[PDB]
């Protein structure tokens, strides 16, 4: 009979009749009519106002006025506070909908088998008193739950083997028996219908859960709205009135209050990370859009003032939640979530740093939840990464910081992980010298390691302990490490490894100990030049340390004349002939040797040889990868700048990344 | 293109798929931190690239789930030669698995889920080596 | 108006052969093409005389007050239980049919599907095998093929529109990406023929008959 | 936000709503076929502007229904709290009644839907007027 | 008009396409009569044209060089005064708006 809008308004559909729902309105400004009405009816009326405030139903659409609204989430699930989860499970039972919270707590702590065993209890108890919702709901749940179990077991015995190096059990045989045997031939989507029919009439608002598919009505809206909000953006419609990308804001928040509230285990389901990651990725491309827009002389003056969505802390967790790490990165190469306001910053370091106590006892304190922490490492790292946008205390990032390069396992962040993290932490705010110590301590921590001394950095990103003195010698150009610099002693030509990380540790090293590394340890190989450069212990191309670089490009024609033979084609991406090349482009080397080696790398080709280099077989991402004044300066010589112009005004319109065009603008002017 | 996820310590298979997706990144997030910026004397040129790849549905070979750092190599060959073809070999000594929980359910089926694995670089960067 | 009574003749005349199928597609038309009518006379009726300024009247009054009596409090969702058990069994295949959302579970795939795609070419990622832009095309081809087989009326409803206007402009939109790409080390063309997405007939008519100018626009402004 | 549907020379009240969304595309100099290109005698063509606008809840006239080109107008005071001053009455008089069907049917009707329309042109360009 | 206006209190804006070419016709020297200098206010384009020099460039629009010719544009190009406002207004926003028209519009001039 009557539509109520997102935004809270209510709206005559097929209410042929009397104007029941708003003479409920209308009565609701009139103090008097209230009073009129029986002593039953009016308690009624009273319990009806808190139901429909609490719920954000608001008065009649011709009565708009201010629409604007924000909603809040009262569950602790929602907000991440794992402690009072612990203490809530324990405190015994004093009603079934206090036992429903706690099985839903349980779920979320990850005590999954605890949480089926509940709901079980749960269902056998709620034959009287006409409370079938929670039986109704519970019943969904348990099945949620059934079918996380399988399949967490599932990841453990195919593809946990090897992420975890070994195989764990968090669940005993029996209870994957036992909870089967309770779900054969359960099928859920006549779960509303086969189930007593007074609920059938009273609560069919609830008919839309039974199904598996669910979480269609929502998305399809979504993808309607997102279609049409994209329509918006590049046709640059100015959206007068109630507008889509609030209505898509709203619903997104109804979908995450009635789920989380009511203790709804779907939350944690990937539809539902799918849905509300789609969802808030959407308004983060208008946000970006609407600062980044052209003022037309006409509708100029609308409702959205300058910068109308604000980051708030309810966004923040949705998106250190519902959020990948690679997903946030084509958010950020999309949109700059830098220059977009965050609000409520204070409400969300304490999230950030109860985050990282979590972490922190998971990973020091005998083990870790297993079957947690697959569920709970996502919505950690997202944390994390996103901590870069908002500032933070120093107490606060200390505990951060303590819990980035203390507790992780490698297993999903590695050692050149967690300094791409570092970088973005340390950017928000100057390094101050209490995170530097800590810092100091993981670098020492590390060589400790070397017992048995087969252990390697390896990095993914390629970046090692190298990139981290250089972030500390950058924020402080004089420090030294005594921990390191005691090391020394004692290591006499007996860890070779260990041997190998202080040549890359050196501007953290005493005199000293900077004096007994070099006495007859040092340079041998190619690898220790480029690396004393990035230290700074090499500063010239000496005529022994030349002779190594060409010695070792004399080795690759070797594969390289035989594999052409068989029609190999190798091409390890060492890049070392890169560097090579960029050396002797500014002939800061000057050897003729190598400038006879060509054909080798593409790159390297075009370092040694501009004018004559082949340029069809250029590729404009290695531009990505060059200092500022080499480009800076070529502007107008006109020997090899006419060159790259024609791949640099294709990119602008072919490529929409920044990246290529602040090449454009700021050089070859 | 199938897959042969490799074992490092001794060469036997883990797994074998095929490709999905093959992501190489170029994004290089400018900061004046790398290098010598302090007193630059010379040049680096060593910006961190990113290589991942991702397949659909894995084999999962009996003799390692026996024992209940990894590897792979794969080939790539398309019938269809017409006037360019060559035995391409993509391999990275050294790739750790990433994959995460990944659980979504609400279809109710999961069949061989998405593995995805990250590439490693140990001393020299002799990961993204085409052999 | 000769439509509905026509479609009032084949589930008339369906009571034998238990053919069960034919009956139930033309139920389900029946429905869908009084569906249209009803907002027909609302936009004639209704609306005023804006689009055309004459007042139009397609359908007699008559006509009106008896569609009516027979399609007041009819529910399709319930159209498939009300079939026979047999029919139910034999026939689940259309058990989707009868609901009125039923393009929801192709474009909950699309709409998943999109943000698989946006993603994967956002970092460059290069679809081994299976790419994820062909089944799109491949399932809109299947869902174009069996609503315009059958006979079915819903393919000229707007939201069917919106499913392929939405698929077929990804689709555009991709093709678009995939030729105007950056060229990689590692990402070179082993074998695709660049673009290798080219607009055939059946493509083209998609384009016409759901597209709008004002979605067209954006269109060609963005690709 | 309101809108004030009336028919010109003859001040009949159309239909009351909201209007939703609102466009101002700006006029594109890439067809090239302008012409007076080669001369370039004068420089004489100016914006092609093309403004689309449409409105939530049509509410048609009872009088205007007896009876069964046009202008239109708007209010906005939202901005600062300006409502004694500042005042901007969107005025194009020639709008042209446009609008298509788009059998949804799957949501039921929602009163009167978005119904497009746009600003028409006359011998002197009167497109828009604030006032 | 435009002094009238003020006698309701509010300032008009009409976007009607006749003050936009005069003042393309004085930059063009087309008019050269200096009583049409004297009208300032009535289009911010008339004013950008006109009299350039104490043009309040906060008030200029990029669209209006999408609409201009490469002519026009090529005519603007480097007069030592607008080139310096137009090359920082154009810099700035070929980051905030993707329009291809805007990237051709920096690449033909400024190389």
């Amino acid at each position: 009979d009557y539509h109520f809008e997102v935004n809270g308004t209510v709206v005559r559909h097929k209410n042929k009749g009397f104007g029941y729902m708003e003479r409920f309105f209308e009565l609701k400004e009139s103090c008097d009519e209230r009073s009129k009405l029986s002593k039953k009816q009016y308690e009624r009326f009273n319990a009806l106002f808190n139901f429909f405030e609490k719920n954000g139903v608001i008065c009649m659409a011709k009565d708009a006025g201010t629409l604007n609204t924000s909603i809040e989430i009262n569950s602790l699930a929602y907000h991440g506070k794992y402690d009072v989860m612990k203490k809530f499970i324990e405190e015994q039972s004093v009603s079934i909908e206090d036992d429903y919270k706690k099985a839903f707590f349980l779920a979320c702590l990850g005590r999954w088998e605890e949480s089926y065993d509940l709901y079980s209890n749960i269902i056998l108890n709620s034959i009287d008193e006409s409370n079938g919702c929670v039986y109704y709901l519970s019943q969904i749940n348990r099945y949620r739950i059934y079918q996380s179990i399988t399949q967490a077991v599932t990841q453990f015995n195919g593809l946990g083997l090897l992420t975890f190096g070994r195989h764990y059990k968090p669940f005993t045989d029996e209870f994957l028996a036992r909870i089967e045997r309770e779900m054969t031939n359960f099928n859920i989507d006549d779960l509303f219908n086969g189930m007593p029919f007074e609920f059938q009439k009273k609560y069919k608002i609830l008919e839309f859960l039974s199904d598996n598919q669910f979480l269609y009505d929502d998305t399809v809206k979504l993808f309607e709205l997102t279609n049409k909000v994209r329509s918006e953006m590049s046709e640059g419609s100015y959206s007068f009135g109630m507008s889509s990308d609030i209505v898509v804001l709203l619903r997104l928040y109804d979908n995450l209050r009635f789920l989380y509230e009511n203790c709804l285990w779907s939350v944690s389901f990937h539809e539902f990370h799918q849905y509300i990651r789609n969802s808030m990725s959407l308004l983060i491309e208008k946000a970006e859009y609407e600062r980044t827009r052209d003022i037309d002389e006409l509708g100029f003056s609308f409702f959205g003032k300058k910068s109308g969505f604000f980051m708030e802390y309810y966004d923040f967790v949705n998106i250190s939640r519902h959020f990948k790490i690679d997903d946030i990165k084509n958010l950020e190469r999309s949109c700059s979530i830098d220059k977009i306001r965050f609000g409520e910053q204070e409400k969300i370091e304490e999230y950030l740093v109860g985050i990282a106590e979590e972490i922190t006892k998971q990973f020091s304190a005998n083990g870790m939840n297993v079957v947690f922490y697959t569920q709970f490492i996502s919505e950690a790292k997202a944390a994390l990464y996103f901590a870069k946008y908002v500032k933070l205390s120093e107490e606060g990032l200390g505990k951060i910081v303590k819990a980035l390069l203390f507790y992780f396992p490698e297993r999903d962040l590695d050692i050149g992980k967690r300094y791409v993290w570092l970088e973005r932490l340390t950017k928000c705010n100057e390094l101050p010298k209490s995170i530097i110590s800590i810092i100091d301590d993981f670098l020492v921590l590390q060589a400790e390691k070397h017992i048995d001394q087969n252990y390697s950095e390896v990095s993914s990103n390629g970046l090692y302990s190298r990139d981290y003195g250089a972030l500390i010698k950058h924020f402080e150009k004089n420090f030294i490490s005594k921990r390191l610099s005691e090391i020394t002693l004692c290591l006499t030509q007996d860890k070779q490894k260990q041997i190998d990380f202080l040549f890359k540790l050196l501007p953290l090293l005493s005199t000293n100990a900077k004096s007994h590394l070099l006495s007859f340890k040092s340079v041998e190989n190619i690898n220790d030049l480029m690396n004393g450069i990035r230290i700074g212990l090499i500063d010239e191309f000496t005529p022994e340390h030349e002779e190594l670089i060409i010695e070792y490009l004399e080795t690759r024609k070797v594969n390289y004349i035989v594999e052409k033979e068989k029609g190999i084609q190798t091409f390890s991406s060492n890049d070392y002939m890169s560097t090579f090349g960029i050396w002797y482009f500014l002939e800061e080397i000057n050897n003729s040797k190598m400038e006879e080696f060509i054909g080798m790398d593409d790159q390297y080709d075009f370092f040694v040889d501009p004018e004559n280099f082949d340029y069809k077989k250029f590729i404009p991402s290695w531009l990505k990868n060059y200092n500022d004044k080499l480009l800076g300066k070529i502007a107008g010589n006109k020997h090899m700048k006419h060159h790259v112009i024609e791949v640099l005004k294709e990119r602008v319109k072919n490529s929409n990344d920044k990246r290529y065009l602040e090449i454009l603008m700021n050089y070859f002017i | 293109a199938d897959v042969y996820f490799k074992r490092k310590s001794d060469g036997k298979l883990v797994f074998t798929a095929e490709a999905q997706t093959a992501s190489f990144s170029q994004a290089i997030s400018e900061e004046k931190l790398r290098g010598g910026i302090g007193n630059k004397p010379l040049y680096i040129l060593k910006s961190e690239k990113e290589i991942n790849l991702t397949v659909k549905n894995a084999f999962f070979d009996l003799e390692w789930l026996a024992m209940t750092e990894v590897e792979y190599r794969t080939i790539a060959y398309n019938p269809d030669t017409e006037e360019v073809y060559s035995d391409i070999y993509i391999q990275f000594p050294n790739v750790s698995p990433s994959g995460e929980f990944e659980m979504s359910l609400e279809n109710g089926n999961a069949l061989a889920p998405e593995i995805k694995f990250e590439a490693l670089a140990d001393t020299d960067t002799d990961e993204m080596a085409v052999v």
